[PDB]
């Protein structure tokens, strides 16, 4: 039924004063709305309701209003605890629909990434699998293009990767590509390598090891 | 300040007995089980006070001619003062319940248990569909009858209390020149 | 047959004006939007001309002493006779609409369209959940509450109309010895 | 949830005065009940409701009442239009459950049945099937035991039969067992016969034909 669209996330926010996003809808929703603040590790907190009344018991320096399909909110104060995701919802007709989420960033400078290699171990291969890990660290932003090639051949649908959070000191991101590989395929292949590209490098770089 | 009702004050006190009868009748009528939170007029038992105060004044004005002493001539000031104070409290509570009905919750006035068991599952202060849709549903549009009934009852109560206070104020001002 | 009220007849006609005021006020207060099938008090408009008749009867006794001829001495009989006829019609309608409420549907009494459109999705005469279960539902509870309220207001109107008829019958039997 | 059981049907009712059946329930139903009259060819008609009030606009000579789990109804008048099915229902808790049906009979004397044979035709076998029909008529009651044997062998799960109604003159029942048979099986078999048994015969009788 009712579907909500949100402004693109990962917005580059310099340490200034302006901070504005939007949350649109397809069908004309009612005048009343609701905005909430979500924080990780504990229960979320209310932000503003009806776009005309402030929070109850929580001081609010925000300024959010609007009508129809376009709504505008702006915050000027810069506190060290506002960096979180933002959710927008609606209550026009049941069932209700929820947003996806927009997380703000800290405007950290780019860092030069590094690479590493690790051949499979005897104990690892004796279990019935072989995994090679390439360690990626000190890179910005979180978006990166990393792929694997074996014997100068391309493979797909075999890599599972998870990202990490941001530290409270420098907000440094790390990655570690790990793929579980079969022994039979490990025996008949010669060259294993991993390639990474980023804005900090002017030419792709790869590392290879002897089996 | 023109004194013109002293010689023909028999009717003014004559109507008071049956005015108190109206007050007690309305108080008894309003005590039907209606909701979870009773109005302010329930826990104060004001209608009994008003009815008794009016009927005793009517009994006092039964014999205007001098018959006895210290009973039909001395209490005429305490009676008027207590009636005026009761009327003052009357429209004070009247304006209170007519102002607190269109605004948010102020107090509870929890009802007694004997009426509590009979009507557990309906609220009188506010009924809302809790849903933006289904506005044309009986559970939403089917409170306004009793809402308007209570509003009219309170309005007529206030009007008649004001009239009774006015006539009593005139009567007491006739007795003493301030 | 004892004549003891003729000499004190000043108040008897003095209270009637505000009796009519109370009757018309109750009739107006009963005109709250309720549902589709309005009671018998709507299709006949009895409270309006009843209260008008009562207030005119009360104002007729403004000048008890002889002032003019053929207007304050001749109308005293027609007016009291028509007041008694209005009273007997009052008892007929009151007994009919007090007996028709606890029994099944008797007649129609459609309400006018201006108020009908406000609450056109409910009925006041009968409301059954149409299901043996879910007896503890807010709909039936609210029906019982509003039905009790209507019964109470109708009983109040009955009692005061009967008292008004009794005093009117007394005042009309005062004039003639049958 | 609530399940209703009914008295056995096909009750032998001699042309007398007494006529009584019952409709029981497992769980204790409410006091109010409902009985209806169903007739074939047009819409049914009401019989009695609440077991305490008569029909509206239809004269009722019946007498039905009861409480708890046992209910009794009795009709004394004998009209030529009361022979139909009887349905009992309940309205204690949703969803409601309906009965199965009890049909009254006319107490007709037993009649001697007859048998017939019919070999498959050339046009029938040229279509791709062969059916043999044994005609049964003038038998009472409708219940009968008819089976088929081929080459002194028993077969099952191949016979479909439908019954007929009762005439307004003598209430005579008829039957015609017909089984569709394949050509390949028809060619390799020798003896076809059908057997019927009834109270009117003291010994089973069978008829055979030459192919
Ligand atoms: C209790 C219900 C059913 C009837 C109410 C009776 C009153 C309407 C009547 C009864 C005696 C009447 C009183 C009789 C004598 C007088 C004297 C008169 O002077 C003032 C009116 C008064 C009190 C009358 C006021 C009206 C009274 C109280
Ligand atoms: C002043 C007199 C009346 C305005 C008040 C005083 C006591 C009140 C009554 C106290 C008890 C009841 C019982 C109540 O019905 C019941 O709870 C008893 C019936 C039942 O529960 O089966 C109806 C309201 C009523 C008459 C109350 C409303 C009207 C009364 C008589
Ligand atoms: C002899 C007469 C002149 C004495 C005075 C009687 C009327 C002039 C007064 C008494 C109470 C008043 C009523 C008090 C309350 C209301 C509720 C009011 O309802 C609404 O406007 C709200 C509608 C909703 O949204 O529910 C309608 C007018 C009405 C009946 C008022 C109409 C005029 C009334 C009947
Ligand atoms: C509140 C407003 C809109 C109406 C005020 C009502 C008065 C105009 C009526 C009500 C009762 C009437 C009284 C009824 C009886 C008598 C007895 C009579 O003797 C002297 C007039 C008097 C006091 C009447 C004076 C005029 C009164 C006070
Ligand atoms: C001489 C009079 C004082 C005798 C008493 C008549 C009142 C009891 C009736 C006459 C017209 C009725 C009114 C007709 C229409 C409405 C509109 C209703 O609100 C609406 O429905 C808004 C209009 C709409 O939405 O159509 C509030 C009650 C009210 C004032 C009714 C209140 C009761 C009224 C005033
Ligand atoms: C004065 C009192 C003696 C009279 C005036 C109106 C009478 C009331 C008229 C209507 C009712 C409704 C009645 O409730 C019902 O209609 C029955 C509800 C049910 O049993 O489900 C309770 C008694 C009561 C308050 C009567 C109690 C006695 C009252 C208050």
């Amino acid at each position: 039924e009712i579907v909500l669209t949100q402004s693109p996330a990962t917005l580059s926010l310099s340490p200034g004063e302006r901070a504005t996003l939007s949350c649109r809808a397809s069908q004309s929703v009612s005048s009343y709305l609701a905005w909430y603040q979500q924080k990780p590790g504990q229960a979320p907190r209310l932000l503003i309701y009806d776009a005309s009344n402030r929070a109850t018991g929580i001081p609010a320096r925000f300024s959010g209003s609007g009508s129809g399909t376009d709504f505008t909110l702006t915050i000027s104060s810069l506190e060290p605890e506002d960096f979180a995701v933002y959710y927008c919802q609606q209550r026009s007709n049941w069932p209700i629909t929820f947003g996806q989420g927009t997380r703000l960033e800290i405007k950290r400078t780019v860092a030069a990434p590094s690479v590493f290699i690790f051949p499979p171990s005897d104990e690892q291969l004796k279990s019935g699998t072989a995994s090679v890990v390439c360690l990626l660290n000190n890179f910005y932003p979180r978006e990166a293009k990393v792929q694997w090639k074996v014997d100068n051949a391309l493979q797909s649908g075999n890599s599972q990767e998870s990202v990490t959070e941001q530290d409270s000191k420098d907000s440094t991101y790390s990655l570690s590509s790990t793929l579980t590989l079969s022994k039979a395929d490990y025996e008949k292949h010669k060259v294993y390598a991993c390639e990474v590209t980023h804005q900090g490098l002017s030419s792709p770089v790869t590392k290879s090891f002897n089996r | 300040t023109q004194s013109f009702f002293m010689r023909e004050s028999k009717t003014l006190g004559a109507v008071q007995i049956m005015n108190g009868l109206f007050h007690i009748a309305l108080g008894g009528l309003l005590m039907i089980p209606a909701g979870i939170y009773a109005p302010i007029c329930v826990t104060v038992w004001y209608p009994l006070w008003g009815g008794i105060m009016y009927i005793i004044s009517g009994s006092l004005l039964a014999a205007t001619e001098k018959n006895s002493r210290k009973c039909l001539v001395k209490g005429k000031m305490i009676m008027n003062s207590l009636s005026l104070f009761a009327a003052i409290s009357g429209m004070i509570l009247s304006i209170m319940d007519i102002l607190n009905i269109k605004i948010s919750h102020f107090l509870k006035m929890e009802s007694l248990n004997f009426i509590r068991a009979h009507t557990p599952y309906i609220n009188i202060y506010n009924c809302e569909p809790a849903n933006p849709s289904e506005k044309n549903s009986p559970s939403t549009q089917y409170c306004y009858s009793i809402q308007s009934l209570f509003l009219g009852i309170l309005s007529v109560m206030l009007i008649f209390a004001f009239f009774q206070e006015l006539v009593i104020a005139g009567i007491v001002e006739n007795e003493w020149k301030r």
